[PDB]
């Protein structure tokens, strides 16, 4: 089997810029080399056939050169609707193998993210569980660190993040933090905080409240 | 014996694409890693079979046709092509099992001056038959007026020549295609 | 139009098998050569194979991961392909798309793919907690889910502006978690209505849960 | 024989594929040449120097034309004709023209001089598409013979069109009104926009 | 191979055909009719005109004794038709309204169309459209030509396309 190695795995551009994706290969697959684009949770879209024939309805600022082991893919002037994992695809021989993909992320202006903290509902309390939402919502970069403090200690362990993919509106990331644990646990605590650190912060900021006080 | 790959591919001579030669390989051992470890190459598009595996896989003929084409037109010579060279020079079967191999010919094929030395047949009344040639230089007749073989207003010539000046872009440059046909015929496979 | 829909996804167990149909509109099924493709959550495109058109009989490749446990199969009645699969293994886990190319070199067009999910977890719908507001950001705790996936719509599929679905995370028991949260301006609180939208097709679990100020 | 050649409108982007279809008067089996420069001749062969872009396609009575991705350079208008028999009578004509977003015109209304006095002129400023409706109104009081419009070929630069009403009139005619309106019917703007003045005031 | 038109067209394989395209304003290719210089040999323009040649200078010719361009036509081929031709003969105060205005210069009652005009001595093309000229009722033709300028400009800068155009001002 053909292997491809995509160069580069990730790669960050401003908006306009001319990026650069290379796939190669383990041999001579002379023209056999097609490029695909996929957005995330769709279906690739092929953008690029046989080293250099774009697709119809694909946009022109897409283009394919190489020959023998070496591909390279690039956007010119890259625009919105851009951000998607980028595949080389060898057709040359069987097995018809794929390269790792580049993931491509743009490049933007700082942006603090704004900080909601928010106390378990109720009613989950009556299902015997209490989880603590923290959400650092619209900021740039990705990178950003969220601490729990209960009763003023770290807390450790309790807690699951998951971060959104890049919106295509305005290329900021949402992130979440959710502090989850029995509803005992949870009341042998007063004060739940959520500290957050980021480039666009002068300073951690912290949201918290006791528990039971509206 | 060692199987006469080389001929054809390292041919002084191709034919044109309307007059296009075609070789029986036969009781031979045919090598075949001479191909796909090959940087020459431009193009190598196999149908029926994998490149790789060829040498591990035995037939009962194998043939060679060899031609010269413009770049642009490479991508005619496969199965399931509509154009000039596909419909009145050389067409590939539907079922077509075997391997495109064509390379950049402007060294060898380009005139300073200009080659016309090399033809495609511009008109015809039908398309071909896959596997199918045509030699004929009858008067091609799209007038109301029959041509008596007299050339004339609606009268051509149905054979044209490429123009292989070695600064033309690679689309109008000359490239040389072998295309590798294996038939599986019901007799003893005499080629693996 | 084009048109490749896949279906038969969903939660098998360990060693059991599943079938898997992709049904093709718009274009001479014939003619076209169809391959499956599949892609592991969170990882790259994985050929999984062909069967050549109706003019190359309808012959098939594999790939090696699924040689001799998958077999691929055509219907030009049904206009329809089909994927068996029978030893399944965690690793078959993945997005299944269909592909079909009218070259055996690349693919034009994808289908929008079936999810099938390999493991011996049990099937169990979400619970929906509100995360109500102290611009002011609400949204729904949707705890405890499995298999993937979750959808959360706004307002019965109105309000789409400043909503972001976090990707679920896997707790150490085997059950999914997501929060969806909406940005919305302070005083529209007042007069608009929120409520999210949460359906989980593989419980056949569907809820539409109200979110207001405590 | 005598050609027809449809259609006369067609608006498309760069790279679109393009399907053009030019009728026959008698039968001239496929002596029908292309132009633009010659093109394709006899149905589908290709003039020395021509992007194979271009395809055609037809025979007897019945021919087409094809090109697969528009380029900029190929918007313009052909036309056909016959090679069978004399005089080689060309076709009618068909013109390819760029598809951008509906833009609204800005309307302006430019007063006569001392100079001319009487000629008061209408202007709608970088718009598409082409189709615009110049209504003269002096006075509340349409007019009708007097009026003459004129519009500039698709810009260079931004591929919108601009218009230029001239309305003339007896100067005894003009002093006779205050009013000089001009209501313009564009699929930019949702109703009728006026732009009017009126003599002997700024 | 070419051919170079004047009212006579000539050209230098030397083509073994000369015919005529006349193009009337905003109008189709039309076809006059033929001459073979070596033979030296339209139903519609048959008496309408004459159609000479002279095989010595290699010229073939278009004459009257009674408004358009005048195209000749030949073969570098006897195969190919309609090849190459000849180039051609043809023979035949607004101001601001008181960020962006505009502004003119209207040019009326003129025969034999055509007008070609510039801006400022050639100096301002950004914001100009010259319209094409138009013949009237009285038969003769009115042909405005505008320019987009900065309202900053106006009030500041004069104008120049030869006719002085500026604010009234009242
Ligand atoms: C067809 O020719 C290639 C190229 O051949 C070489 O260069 C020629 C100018 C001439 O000098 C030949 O003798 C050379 O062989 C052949 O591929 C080469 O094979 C030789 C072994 O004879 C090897 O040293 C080279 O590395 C190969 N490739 C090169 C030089 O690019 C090929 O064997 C010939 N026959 C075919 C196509 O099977
Ligand atoms: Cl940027």
């Amino acid at each position: 089997d053909i292997q491809m190695t995509q160069s580069p795995s990730s790669l960050s551009a401003s908006v306009g810029d001319r990026v650069t994706i290379t796939c190669r290969a383990s041999q001579y697959i002379y023209d056999s080399l097609n490029w695909y684009q996929q957005k995330p949770g769709k279906a690739p879209k092929l953008l690029i056939y046989d080293s250099s024939y774009l697709q119809s309805g694909v946009p022109s600022r897409f283009s394919g050169s190489g020959s023998g082991t070496d591909f390279t893919l690039t956007i010119s002037s890259l625009q919105p609707e851009d951000f998607a994992t980028y595949y080389c695809q060898q057709s040359w021989d069987t097995p018809v193998t794929f390269g790792q993909g580049t993931k491509v992320e743009i490049k933007r202006t700082v942006a603090a993210p704004s900080v909601f903290i928010f106390p378990p509902s109720d009613e989950q309390l009556k299902s015997g569980t209490a989880s603590v939402v923290c959400l650092l919502n619209n900021f740039y970069p990705r990178e950003a660190k969220v601490q729990w403090k209960v009763d003023n200690a770290l807390q450790s362990g309790n807690s699951q993040e998951s971060v959104t993919e890049q919106d295509s509106k305005d290329s900021t990331y949402s992130l979440s933090s959710t502090l989850t644990l029995s509803k005992a646990d949870y009341e042998k605590h007063k004060v739940y905080a959520c500290e957050v650190t980021h480039q666009g912060l002068s300073s951690p900021v912290t949201k918290s409240f006791n528990r039971g006080e509206c | 014996n060692l199987c006469p790959f080389g001929e054809v591919f390292n041919a002084t001579r191709f034919a044109s694409v309307y007059a296009w030669n075609r070789k029986r390989i036969s009781n031979c051992v045919a090598d075949y890693s001479v191909l796909y470890n090959s940087a020459s190459f431009s193009t190598f598009k196999c149908y029926g079979v994998s490149p790789t595996k060829l040498n591990d896989l035995c037939f009962t003929n194998v043939y060679a046709d060899s031609f010269v084409i413009r770049g642009d037109e490479v991508r005619q010579i496969a199965p399931g092509q509509t154009g000039k060279i596909a419909d009145y020079n050389y067409k590939l079967p539907d079922d077509f099992t075997g391997c495109v191999i064509a390379w950049n010919s402007n060294n060898l094929d380009s005139k300073v001056g200009g080659n016309y030395n090399y033809l495609y047949r511009l008109f015809r009344k039908s398309n071909l038959k896959p596997f199918e040639r045509d030699i004929s230089t009858e008067i091609y007749q799209a007038g109301s007026t029959p041509c008596n073989g007299v050339e004339g207003f609606n009268c051509y010539f149905p054979l044209q020549s490429y123009g292989f000046q070695p600064t033309n872009g690679v689309g109008y440059q000359p490239y040389r295609v072998v295309v590798l046909s294996f038939e599986l015929l019901h007799a003893p496979a005499t080629v693996c | 139009e084009v048109q490749l829909v896949e279906s038969g996804g969903g939660l098998v167990q360990p060693g059991g098998s599943l079938r898997l149909s992709c049904a093709a509109s718009g274009f001479t099924f014939s003619d076209h050569y169809m391959d499956w493709v599949r892609q592991a959550p969170g990882k790259g495109l994985e050929w999984v194979g062909r069967t050549r058109n109706k003019a190359n009989s309808y012959t098939t490749e594999y790939a090696a991961s699924v040689k001799g446990r998958f077999t691929i199969s055509r219907d030009d009645s049904k206009n329809s392909l089909y994927l068996q699969m029978n030893s399944l293994k965690t690793e078959d886990t993945a997005v299944y798309y269909c592909a079909r190319g009218i070259s055996p070199f690349y693919f034009d067009y994808w289908g929008q793919g079936t999810l099938v999910t390999v493991s011996s977890a049990s099937t169990k719908g979400p619970s929906v907690f509100p995360l109500a507001p102290s611009t002011a950001a609400l949204g729904c705790l949707v705890k405890d889910y499995f298999p993937e996936p979750v959808t959360v719509s706004w307002n019965s599929g109105a309000l789409t502006s400043g909503v972001h679905t976090f990707p679920a995370v896997l707790q150490s028991s085997g059950l999914y978690s997501l929060s969806s949260v909406v940005t919305v301006p302070s005083s529209s609180l007042g007069t608009q209505t929120y409520i999210c939208n949460v359906n989980h097709k593989p419980s056949n679990t569907k809820v539409d849960k109200k979110v207001e100020p405590k």
